């Protein structure tokens, strides 16, 4: 069925980097034309900013520009999120999203709460 | 888009 596997909480040191393991699944009925668009969000409920966007990065918020990267393989269903140069401001929740088709998109509500420490 | 809104 549809879903995403990632840790619920993750902690990193300011200045360092953080890697969030992530894997997603979708029904074998599966369509294959959308090229699967992966998108990570930050503060989905509040300001909801884009951390990455396989579609077009021009949609990525200036806050995460060049400070985040998708370490995955759609062909393996890997969505790992790499955070470069951590800062305290990076603390918060991250949620993944992927789209195979217009009416076949999914968002992980669990997300991953990232808290940057010293 | 839909579902969650916003
Ligand atoms: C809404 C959405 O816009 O995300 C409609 C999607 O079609 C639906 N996906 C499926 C497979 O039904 C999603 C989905 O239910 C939620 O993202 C689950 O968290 O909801």
């Amino acid at each position: 069925t549809w879903g995403v596997s990632s840790p619920k909480n993750v902690q990193g040191l300011s200045g360092s980097c953080l890697l969030i393991p992530c894997i997603f699944s979708y029904p074998a009925d599966v369509p294959v034309s959308n090229g699967i668009t992966a998108i990570w969000y930050y503060d989905y409920s509040g300001k909801r900013q884009v951390v990455i966007h396989s579609g077009d990065p021009k949609l990525v918020d200036k806050r995460f520009r060049g400070r985040a990267e998708l370490m995955g393989n759609m062909d393996h269903k890997v969505c790992n999120l790499l955070l470069k140069d951590l800062k305290p401001e990076d603390s918060g929740t991250y949620n993944f999203r992927f789209e195979i088709s217009d009416s076949n998109r999914w968002l992980d509500v669990k997300g991953t709460t990232v808290t940057v420490t010293t | 888009g839909h579902t969650w809104g916003h």
